[PDB]
Formats: C-alpha cells, structure tokens, sequence
C-alpha cells in the first residue's frame, strides 16, 4: 500500500512561511508590474481557482505577488513546479457588461498564476 | 439528542488520534490558539498607520512586515509555525484614499485574514454574498449602509489563492488630536473587510439578526 | 397579523414561479452540447458573478462542532495528512453541486475530513463505518458523548 | 467571445441550481392550508414587492404583430366591445400563473382580444378555430399573409 | 423502524433529481416556439397518455361541503344558469395549469360555481367579496356557519 | 375550525339563493336525490341481461331503453325531468365477451354514470388514473388485481362526451343454477367500471385505503 | 346589461332529456358505421373535447351516438348548430408506438364530433 | 415563416372587422395615433415648466391641462375624443426636488402614460421591474448607475389605478442661460419614469442591449 | 344576450374617463392629511389593492378622481361610483427589512374608498 | 405521422410544465439540516433502486466510437494494475455527486472518471492534463486531424 | 465537429499509453476481444442445457463450468488472463420453471455477464430500468408484452456484488424434435436477461427505437 | 511521493480468476443456507453496494456464492480483509408494503457479504 509522507511540509516550510519557502522556485518572472495581459481560457476540469468570471478579459498587472506551486498542482499533491503570481486589476466595466457609466473607475483585483496570462 | 454532525465529528477525531495523525494536546493547542484571535490587531495597525507615514508606507508594501508591529506574526504566531495552513503568510492591507474605497470577498470560499482579524462572519461565508459583492458591490455595500461618490474608484479584492487582506479605511473626519488607542476603537471588523467605514463613537458592528446555534461554543 | 400574512404570502408566491423543468435521466451524448459539458463539469465553488437574491445578512453563533471540525482540518493540515489547497478541492470542488448547496458550511468540512481519512487509507472505510455505529452505541447506552452529551 | 462563452455559462449553472422540487398532482383538500389557498387564488398581476434578481434590462423591438395586436385591443374598447379593465382582468389574471409568465407580454394580449370575441359570443369558437384553419391554409398556398408574408 | 426510514428516504431523494430548470419570466415571442405555442394553449384537462408514477388508489370520505358543492353546480344548471359544458369548461380549463394541478377537485368545482355568479353578472365580484366577509364574521362572532359550525 | 372551502360554499349557496337562482328547496331536492342513489341497478341490469338473452340484445343495442327495467329512466329519474345536467341521457353498456373486455375512464375529468351507479371513486376522478389507464391498461389493471389473456382485445372506453358506460361482464363459472339476486350480488361498482371481474363469493369492491374527510357527510 | 336566458334548456329539454332534444337536428350523417376516418388535428385555442392524443390517428366507426351542439360550441352558449356524433374504435397500436405486439388486439373507444373526421 | 402569433393576429383583426367590432378604418387611424407619439412632448412639459413658475405649479396641481401647452390633450388627442382607453385621462406630474426624488413603475402591469411619453419600455414592462422597484428602489436604481444621498426621500409611484405620472425631475446644474429647447433636450424618456437624472451633455437614453424583432415596426 | 356597445361612448365623448364619473361618488368619506389602514377585503379573482399594501398604514395625500372600482369595472359593473385616494407610505412599514440608513424613502399609489379605514 | 410526431412532442412538452412546489436550496445552516436531509444529501448516488418513476419508452442505442474507446480505457487501466473495477465503481457512480450522476451520459461518466484516476494516484499531474486538452483542441483546428474522429 | 466527450477520450488514451500505464496494444488487444463477444454462446449453453439434463444440472450448479462448453473460458477467454476486471468470473445461470420466472438487472450501475452475452442494452443501463424493475416488475415486463399467472413467481435477481446472470427460460411447447440450432435461433439477448420468453417462430428481440450515435461503431 | 503497486491483483488472480483468487482467505462462514437472516442497516456513508431498500428486511439464505473482500474495501484499495458473500432471497411483499397480495409468490435475489447478516 502506498506511504504518504506527512513531515514533508512542516520541514520545508517551519520558520520560514507558506508561500515564502517557495521563494526563488520559479525563476525569472514572464510578466512585469504594469503589463496589460489577457486571462486565458485554459481547461477547468476538476480544479481551477481561475475565476471563469475573468476567463478572457484583460487587466493590468499591479504586483508580482509571491512564488508558489499552482493550486491546480498543489490541490492534488504536487508542489515540484513553482510559478510567478500576479495580482491583475480589472475594470468592472470589462467583466460585467451591464455595469453602469456612472460607475466608471470601479474595478476588481484579483491573483493569477503565470499560466493564465497572455501579453494583451 | 445529539446530531448527525456531533456524531461524525466525534467519529473523525477519535479515528484521527487513534491513527496517531494529530493528538489531543494537537487539537486542544489549536482551539486555544484560535479562541485567542480577534480584530484588535488589525484595527491597532490602522491606528498606528494614520499617526506614522513611514509604517503606513510599509503597511502598504509588506503587510506581513507591519503585522508584527502589532503582535501578528503571521509565520511564528500559530502552533505550526509555519503560518496556519489555510490562511497562509502572505497579508495585504489596501489603502483607502478620498479616490479609492475597498472592499474583500473570497468567491470561492471564505478566505479571510484569522490571524490578525479573528473569525470570519457568516454573512461573508455564504454564496450570496460570494456571487453579488464581485458583480454588484455598490448595491451591496448600500445593505450595509455605505455609499460613496460614483467617481471613487470601488475595488473588490478576491483572495482567491494566498493573499489574504484588510482594508486600512481613509482617517475621518472629526479626529483630530486622537491618540492611537481612541483612533483604534472606531475601527471596528466590518471596516477591516470594507463595508463600512470608521465613524467617530461608532465602536461596534453595526447590529444584524444573529442566527442562534443548537449547542454553542 | 395582516403584515405577516402579506409576508408568509410572498414567500409562498415564489415556489410557484412557473418553469420548464426538465429531469435528467442520463441524456445520451448527443443530448449534451459544449454548453452543457462546460456547465456539468465545472467546479462548484465558483459562484462570483451568479445572480441571487437579496437577503439580510445575518451572524451566526458557532456550534461547538464546527469549532471542533476547524480545529480537527487544520491540524490534519500542521500534521502533514493534507495541504488546506487539498482540503478545499475535496470540500469545495469534490463535493459536487448538490451536496454543495444542500448541505451546511462546516457539514462540508466535516464530511471531507472523514473523506481524507479513508482516501488517503489512514483508516478503512470498515473502520469509519463501524466507528459512526460505535458513536451512536455511546449515546444509546446513557454513557455521554464528549462535550455534547454528558453521562 | 470567450466573454461570450463566459456569460452563457453563468446562464446555464443556473439552470443546475439545487433545489428541493416536489411536482403537485390534485392534492385532497386535507392538503391544502390556509397559505396555500391564499396562493393558488391570488391574482397573477399582483408581484409588488417578490423576491427577485438582479437582470441587465434590455429595449426590445416591436413586432408587427404587437403593433397590430396593441391597435386591436384598444379599437375593441373604442367601439364598446369592453373597458380596458375588463381587458386587464382577463389577460393579467384570468390567465392563470401558467401562461401569465410563460408567454409573451403581447402573447397575452392577442390571447385575450380572441377571448373576449368569444365570451361574448361575437364570434363563435368553431369560427375562430376555422378562420385559423384557413389562416394557415393561405400561409402555405404561397398566395400571401398581409404584410407578414408577400405572396 | 427502519423499514419506514427506507422508506421515507425513497420519498425524499425524488426531491433531489437533478433537472435543467428554466423560470420562465415573460419570455419575448422571439424565445416561443411552434411546440411551446401548442403546450402553453392546451387545456389542461386533456391529460391522456401524460406519464405518471405507480401510487395505491385510494377511496376518499366526502366532505360536507362537497356534496353540498355538487349539489350546487347541478342547481345552477337545472336552473338555468349555466349548462354542465360551461361548467367544465370553465371548471376544467379556464382555470390555467396551475390551479388544475394545485388545487382539489371540488375546490375547482367551489372556485367555478362562484365565477359563474360574477361573470354573468348574477352578483357582482363587490357581492361576492362582502359576503365572504359575513361568512368569516358570522363565525368569528359566534353565530355558527350552517352545518359546519354550530353557534 | 371552519375552512375556506366552508366559507366560499356557504357564501356562494346564500348568494344564488338570494338571487333566486335556485331555491334552499332545490337544493335538499338534489342533495336528497343524490342520496338514493348506488350501484344496485347497474349490477341488477347485468344479472337480468345473464338471464335473459333478449333484454341482453336491448342493453348492448340501447341501454337507455334498458336501464328502465331496473327503474332508472335516465330522463325522468333525476329532479330535473331531463337527465342530470352533467351525466346526460346516453348511457351505453359494454358487453364483455370470452374476447373482449372493458374499462372505462373520463380522461378529460370525471364523467361516470351516476344515475344507474352512484358516485364515482376517488382514485376514477385522480389524474393518475385519467392519464395511465388510455395508454397502459393492463398495467394498471394488473395493479386492481386484474389480468387477461394477451389474445383478449382489452377495450377502454373513454367517456368523453355526452355517452356515460357501464361494463356487462361475462357471466363467471360457479354460477349455473343462480337465482337473479344471487348473480347481481357478485357484480360489484369495480366490476361495472371494468377494473374487476365477478367472482362467486366475492360481494365487496377490493378492500383499499379511505383518505378520511376533515368533516364527512 | 345582459339579460340570461335561464328557462330555454328547461323548455326544450323537459320530458325528453338531452341528446334527445337535438335529435333530427344534425340532418344526413357524413359517414357511416364502417368507415375508416382519421381526426384532423383541427385548432384546439380555449376549448376542445377531442383529445390530442387522437390527433391524426385513423380508426373505424362503430356508431351513430346522437346529435349534439359540439362541446366547442354548447360550453361557450352556442347551441345553433348541431353536428352527428360517432363513436370511434382505435387499435392502441396505432395511439402509442411502445404498445407491445403482445397485446395484438388492444383498442380504445371514445366519442368524437363529425367535425373532426375526414374520409381514411 | 410566420409564427403563430402572426396568424392569430391575423384572425382575431379579420374576425373582428368581419363582425363589425371596428372598422378597417378604425385600425388604421388607431396604429396611425400610436405612430405619433413619443417622448417629446413630456420633455418639453418639463423645459416649460423650469422656465416658468406659474406653469410649473399647472403641472404638479392638474397634469392634464398643462399637457394642452405641449400640444397633447389627454381627452381629445386620442382618436376616442374620450381619452385612450387604457391610459385614461389623468396625468400627474411628480416634482422632485432637492429632498425628493421619484421613480414610476405599474406593478400590475405596464401602466404608463402613452398619449405625453410614447412606448412602454421592454424593460419596464418586465415582471423583474415590476417585482423590486417598489420594495428594493435604491439596489434597481443603482443598477441604473443612479444613487441619491441616504437623506433625500425616494419616493416610488406605483400606477395602479387610472392616474398615470411623468417625472419632473429637478433642473441640474450647469444650464445657466440654457433656452427650453437646450433644457428639453436632456430630459430623455428615462429621466421622465425617473431611473435617470437629466445631465448636461447627455441627450439619449443610457445606452442597453437592443433585442431584435423578428418582423420590426 | 346583448351587448351594449355604445354606453361608454355616450357618457365620456368630449369629457374623458374618470372626468364621466364626476360627481357621482357623493361625499368622501376621508380628507387630505387623513391617517388609514388598508382593509385586507377578499381578493378572490380580481383586485387592484396589491397585497403588499394590506394592513398598512398611510397618509392621503390627494382625492384624485371618482369612479367605479376596478373590482366592478372589470365586471361590467359600473353602477356605483366612489372616491380614490392617492396614498404614501412610508417603506419601512411595508418591508421589515428595510435600512434604516434610508429613512425617509416612500411609495405612494392608488385606492379607492372602499379598502380604507381611519387609522 | 407528422402529426403523430407533434402528439407525442406536445406530451413530451407539457411535462415540463407540470406545477410544483419548487424550493431553491443555498447553504442552509446545521439546524436546517433534519436526519432525513442528512441521510438524503449522505446517500450513494448510485442506489436508485425502488424510486418512483414513470413508464418510459425503452430504446436501443447506437455505440459511439469514443465510448467503445472509453470502456477499452477503463477496462486495461485495470487489467494493468492502475485500479480495480470496486474502484472505479465509487469513483464513476457515487463520487461523481447526484447533478453530474444524473446529467451527464454513461459513458460520459466512464470517461471522466478514467481521467480522474489519473490525476488522483497523481500518474498525470492536473497540468498535464489541462494541456493535453488544449493540445488536442489545437489539433482538430489545424486541419491535422484527430485519430479516427476526424480525418485531416 | 468532434465533441468534448472525444477530444477527452484522445487526450486521456494518450496520456495513459506515454506514461506507460497500458500499452497502445493492449487497447487494441482490448477493443478486439469485445468485438468478439455476444448472445450467441448464452443462447447455445440453454439449447444445450434443454438438450442433456445433465449439462443443465451443470448449468445451474457452476455457471463458470458449463460456460467452457460453448467457448468462453470467464478466466481465460479475456486477454487479461483473470477474468474481465469489471464481469468477474462467477456466472450463475437462474433456471425458470412453470412455477418460477426469473429477470435481471444491475440497479447499482449496468453489471451484464458481457464474456457469454456481449453488450448491455442501452436501456439495462437506464436508471428508469433500475429503479423500477425491482419494485414493480410486472408493471415492467407487461410493458416488454410479458405477463405471467399471478401464482407464478416472477424473481428478480439484482447483479450488485461479482456474480453476473444469465437466465435460462422454460423451452416453449412448439419445439418437439428441435435440434440445438433450432432450440438456440429463439433464445435471444432479451430472453437471457429475462424481459422475454423464447417462442417458435422469432429469434430477433422486439423491435424497438435505436437511438444513433454521432459517430457509431 | 506515493507509489502505487500495480502489479499485485495480476500476481494473484492470473490462471485462477476473481473471486476465485481469494478462495479460503474468509475461514468458516458465520451462516449456513436455509438460514433466515435480517440485514443490518449499517452506516453507508461514501460507499455500499447493499442497496438501501434491503436495509431492515429478512430474507433466506440460498446459496454461499463465494468469498471476498467486501466493495466497501475493495473500492478504496483495501484487500486484507476477505468475507463470505451470500445470495438472499426476500419475499417482495417484505420489501414493499405497497405489494399487491395478487401476486403473493413473487421474490427479489441479490447479495450481501456476511458484515451485514445478523440471525432473524
Ligand atoms: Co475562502
Ligand atoms: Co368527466
Ligand atoms: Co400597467
Ligand atoms: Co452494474
């Protein structure tokens, strides 16, 4: 029968932090503060925490926010990939196309992992 | 009468130390932990960045940095000492200006800053507030009673991977001379989540129906 | 009382609303278009954007459970049995969309905590079932059941 | 686009909502509280203040056919055929819950200007359902239908 | 014990089946088709070869009020008022899908031996909803409401 | 207490009266007429056609003209002098025969001949019963306890306009030497409506559960 | 107002009963017992008693019943006209496909307005 | 292909005229009325009535007769000469003010006030509308990109009787010296059943999905 | 039967309805300023008195015209006339759940005598 | 024959609009919760015998080229060791959930669960499944061709 | 197009085949193996057993046994070597007699003995099927055209653990002298899951409506 | 990481077959045929394959059909522990209250592993 390892993380991560002791895993960022870049639409099955609500919009990235494992890999027990994360602000008049002119600078910011992100 | 969940709970627990996975002391340690939680430090951080510009700089770049000027260490407070598992250690404060009002929601779930804010509320837990606040948050912060001018620029933040956040709300009007502690006490857990802003000898939530439990903690 | 009524009423109304309902039985592959493919399998727990009603939003008080199954996940987690991006892909995703609404949020927690037992082989299925029965034998037999349920 | 493919789907889980669905089938009057007989006898018209969503509000183009419909109904009232409440009785509640949301807007309408012809015996039902026989026989005879159809 | 929990369980799950379920509100003509058109004008009476689940045929006790209710409709017919055609159209028909289903069978005949009196103009609905009035104020006032309730 | 069934029927029956629509006589007239009547003859004109093939030629060919023999004259009976208005004056009966068998349904709603067999059952009136029985009739049958051979043409009736059925089963074996009485006995309001057979012995309808009344007759 | 003539069907139908009343009335029967017609699927708008599931299905005659005002027409108070009822034998075969081949012989009998039928 | 919308209309009209219900001529000049009407008119109402006092206080005491001013007599103006049979003849303007702010619906229907303002909008006819306007007035004007301070006292008017209203909105800022046809210009139909202020610069309806007819007026 | 198709006309032609019913409600039975509950009468089959008003309090602020009810109108019935009042009311005593940020937020709208009573 | 089709269409029809009292459910709190729900929202999917339910017309169905493909897939993933049938019986039939359960198609079932197992004894991680997906998407558009599905 | 359903199935094939988790032959191996299968040797192992009591006693002692003599081996026959993963290898063949009638399904899924009968039908698979055989089986069989003496005893066997079924009906009358093709030719798939019985003179199933696919086999 | 033995059911059932590779590993079978037995409705939670209409029921032992691990541990890859199996008859009135007495012979045969037996 298969032996899961349970000390694993609390080895790697004791006194340093989650997601801190992914720092430096990822490598040179693709992606710089201020770059316009389109989510795209990448398969969802099983696990995703990309939002379908951005599937295909585009936004600006305000920070590089921390290194980590994507959750689609980290969800189902594999950390051995580390990728950049983005903080993107999204006007809400991009996502929701009922939203009012009245409310023209209201926006939404959320994280996405490098693997969503195209250059706009 | 005990209930499907008394019963499946117990089950779980005793199965989990039997199995030696964690131990009662593990168990007892984390509800301890947890029972310590609550805003004060958050609201304290907001307090002493309105009185300091050097650390409301450093609040707005390093949050996890500035939460240890208030005893929040977001590695070492927790028993893992690793951050707890589900909130991690990677705190944002967002920064509230006359042109910038913010607002948190976890879409997916209920992410939200327990090492610093202390327990999420329901309200936040629930689907409703999970689809609507993204989608239409002026018509959900007016339930809570906010509005703001529609050239302010509303942002939602989503903690949806593991940036959690607070909001550090504009200083209002009517306080000046304050000390950090009278400037602490307007602001109060729904101003650190962004549906309400400080007011001065406003010290509590605003009230709302409470949903009683069957057998409480 | 007349308010109450009116109240009672509106809220009857809604479970009227007409529809075209129609039951699923297993369609056949040619009943599914991308549409609906893209719609069955999605994960659950992205609900940002849906429509939904007004509500008052209200607190709640904890149930001593539910501090119980919190403690219980997250040491699972300190312990190395899970990682919380495990946990909330088993409870929030996993679960599927019926269970997801229907059942409570903490209900959830406690369910998938029973579920990384037994998936992960910590404990059998065997050893699971026979202690809910065990559970329920405590109770019956006047001898407590931890903080719920005094001897 | 994707956008597209995006608000289709916010659409479509709707559609998979859980919900606890119980088909009523003439239940004995031992079934039927209070309550429920307020609901089944209310008047369709009156959702004054129903739970409902947030939706995008859309114009939409009139039909010739509304148009037509619209002018029918009120030179029925001009020339003393009925009052335009006796219209609304009968179009916004004698409908029923049914059809009073499952129709269009001026479905309804044009229901109810057929209907009044015949409770008042102007036309009799046997002329109504043969003049729509006949409607449809000139429809596929290629010799035209008014402005809906050149021949 | 646990034969009446399988079997209530059997009850239950039927509440769950999954469905793709549409509220319909006041969809445009464009959203109706030709087979939507047919099935929202049907009567609702014609029900013959519709699909339905096995069940226990039962009798059924006759309330007072339905034999009297009975009794009524063949009065107003032999004298005149209306003939049983009328009756069952409007009694069967008119009523719409959703009290034909939702309410009990003497309840629609009760609910269409008022509206005969309103829509020939016998008494008017003003009449007809004060005397309502008496009836719940005769009985609130403890004056008894004829074989029903004694005073 | 009262119900609004109780209501609406006491403020309409007040209303037509005070309208002289009908009278408080015309009603006890009808209630009273309605109170006489049952089965009895129905089962009576079946035992009589067994016994006499002539009066059995004249029930198949015009059961109106037969039904007088057992003292229902569907005109004169009722109150009216010109047949109930809702069950008209058109009753036909259905002979079974070793090759055919009958069941009879109002699909639309609930059309039965009263005049000759009193009220009809709950389950005749319920739309389960209207929409099952036109499309699987030996599945149904089959739950009433009833099956034939696949080579018997299995006829339902559904009474759809102003003809009311009764149901002339064929005359069981066990039978010979009885008197008319002993053979009307066995011909049951289930056997006239199709969903049971006559048996000797058998003089009851199948036992099966009363739905109770909140307040009965 | 209106005025309701509530004493016609009474004078007309007293002593003889109804159908009997319109006996006569119909004049010559378009078909016969024997003919094979099919229902037309005539306009079923507010009213019908000829059930859809007999629409454009094709059975046999079996009897003249009586002359009657058509339901169509006597449930909305107009009885001027008045057309031959017949009473229509269908093979179940021939209403529902799933019938089984079994039940070779299965039929179905209701009643239906000349209306409705035209020559198999 | 024509729907079947299409050919009942077509029916019902030549049933109609054949019965001599109305004329040919009466549908004509009736759709040839409708063809007139439109927003104008109202628009105008309310320029007038910011220029002059004396007919602003006309129009809030007795809608029907400042409505003469722009040229639509509720009366006479219909080809009745009695007044639409579905929108009656009794106007009344609503005046907002800087304390007072008022939004229309029919709540039963689709009520509104044709002969001054033209077509209902789809919208405003849709049971959405007509459910949470009333009961939830601030979330559905936000939803319109309007939102009024928490003090001003919003007032919704439900039509549901024989009055019909028009919104006079209050006159906004920046039109000093403006004539009453730049005035008239920037109340559009939307400012006029009140889900939308009029604004310097703005000269149409907010801008939504159009649904497209399958056969177009 | 028959239908008279030419009443209506005769009595509104050059006057407009509810202007025809002038007069004929007699005496109103409530003033401008006036407080009144409305009646929760039976609704069976037609009203125009929404459910959301009943049993609520408010305040007349206009007689806005005479004529039938439109419980009676609908029916072809038009031979009593009475008053209609134009009434407001405040929100947060139609729905419990209304802020009490939004203080002084209203509906008015329309009812004839018949469903109203002093307060 | 065209109208016969339009008969059992309109019965087909009119079931969708059969009334019902229809409650919406949205994470109700633990006290909503009776044992019954409990037990009802607990159950295995699959364990549908003795529930109501109509006659139906019973049919034949073609199979699908993919779904002979699925059922081989299923079918040497055991043979070779990756699970056994109990396994994938739970995984297909009950872990599924009661929407996707009675949704989607059998073989649709089969199917995912084949990729499920894949990803849960971590054999693909979910990324290379996600671009497997992608990948083959990006070959039918091409003009390539995909397998026997589509020529190129 | 092609649909999801086959763009998953390529992309899960591949994937499996390049981490080596079964090869590119043994899915080949695997399609052509059940390519192989169908109702012919159940068919001949009942002919068999009509023919030679000793080979049904065979029959319906060891079901594995009796199989080997028409060619299928339960553990040798598939490529596997042990048996099919998801058929097992514990057949049991139900014997009917006058007194007893036996029919199959699998209510937890679509359990078939697929190595001696081939494909399930689509309708096994239907959960209609599975809910309602098991409680009312002869609603279920008369609509298939099989009925049964109410004494007979109809059994139905649920297939929900490793044993799969086959019945073996009562050889009809009409078959004196019939040799083992004869016998074989009128005992089809629906007569070994138990909805027929065998009859001289048809050797297809029913008739019934096939669904098509999109791209079929 | 874990590794998972895909080797281990091939070794053991190649040249014998399932069920047949766990023959003798359950011991002495707790029950004999002919025996009445109920069974018990034990907690379901995530997996049975005793269908919940069998919960509570009495019914007959007809026949010990073989020996093997219960689904409810084969399903989540846990074979140390094997169970006799055995095939009930129950009488179909037993299982439904609503069974006609017409058809009072009638029967339903399915299996269970010995966990869920106890002596009626
Ligand atoms: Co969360
Ligand atoms: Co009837
Ligand atoms: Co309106
Ligand atoms: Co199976």
């Amino acid at each position: 029968k298969p032996v899961w390892d349970r000390t694993h993380h609390a080895k790697m991560a004791t006194g340093i932090g989650d997601p801190q002791c992914f720092k430096g895993m990822a490598g040179k960022s693709k992606f710089n503060v201020g770059d316009r870049v389109r989510i795209k639409d990448l398969p969802d099955l099983f696990y995703t925490r990309t939002m379908t609500y951005t599937r295909g919009a585009t936004g600006t990235i305000v920070r590089l926010v921390y290194e980590s494992p994507a959750a689609e890999d980290e969800a189902f027990g594999n950390e051995e990939n580390v990728e950049w994360f983005y903080s993107i602000v999204f006007a809400q008049k991009d996502l929701w196309p009922e939203y009012s002119d009245t409310f023209a600078n209201d926006t939404l910011e959320t994280e996405i992992p490098e693997r969503y992100l195209e250059k706009a | 009468e005990v209930s499907d969940f008394e019963i499946l709970e117990m089950a779980v627990r005793e199965l989990a130390i039997e199995k030696g996975l964690f131990s009662a002391e593990d168990h007892r340690v984390w509800k301890d932990y947890v029972h310590t939680l609550g805003p004060l430090p958050a609201a304290r951080l907001v307090a002493k960045a309105w009185l300091d510009p050097e650390y409301k700089k450093l609040c707005i770049e390093d949050g996890v940095e500035a939460s240890k000027a208030v005893g929040v260490n977001w590695v070492t407070s927790p028993p893992t000492q690793f951050g707890t598992p589900s909130d991690y250690c990677n705190l944002r404060v967002l920064a509230d200006s006359p042109t910038l009002k913010h607002v948190v929601v976890c879409t997916l779930c209920s992410c939200y800053p327990w090492p610093i804010l202390g327990q999420s509320p329901e309200w936040y837990r629930s689907p409703n507030y999970r689809r609507r606040l993204v989608r239409w948050p002026r018509q959900v912060l007016a339930e809570f009673g906010l509005q703001l001018p529609s050239e302010v620029q509303i942002r939602v933040a989503d903690s949806n991977q593991k940036t959690r956040y607070i909001v550090m709300p504009v200083r209002p009007e009517g306080t000046d001379g304050w000390t950090e502690d009278q400037l602490a006490e307007i602001v109060t857990r729904d101003c650190l989540i962004g549906v309400a802003v400080p007011k001065p000898g406003i010290t509590v939530n605003a009230k709302r129906p409470v949903l009683k439990a069957n057998r409480p903690v | 009382s007349i308010r109450e009524e009116v109240h009672r009423h509106l809220g009857t109304v809604a479970l009227m609303q007409p529809a075209l309902h129609q039951q699923t039985h297993a369609p056949a592959p040619t009943e599914i278009t991308h549409t609906l493919f893209r719609a069955y399998t999605r994960v659950p727990h992205d609900v940002g954007g849906e429509a939904d009603v007004p509500i008052e939003y209200h607190e709640k008080e904890e149930e001593i459970w539910e501090l119980n199954t919190f403690a219980t996940c997250e040491c699972l987690a300190w312990r190395g049995v899970w990682t919380a991006e495990e946990r909330r892909r088993k409870q929030n995703c996993d679960v599927g969309q019926t269970v997801y609404l229907g059942m409570p949020y903490y209900g959830r927690w406690l369910l998938t905590a029973a579920r990384i037992l037994v998936d992960k082989q910590f404990v059998t299925l065997t050893e699971l079932h026979n202690k809910i029965v065990e559970m329920r034998e405590r109770v019956a037999s006047g001898q407590g059941l931890g903080e719920y349920l005094p001897p």
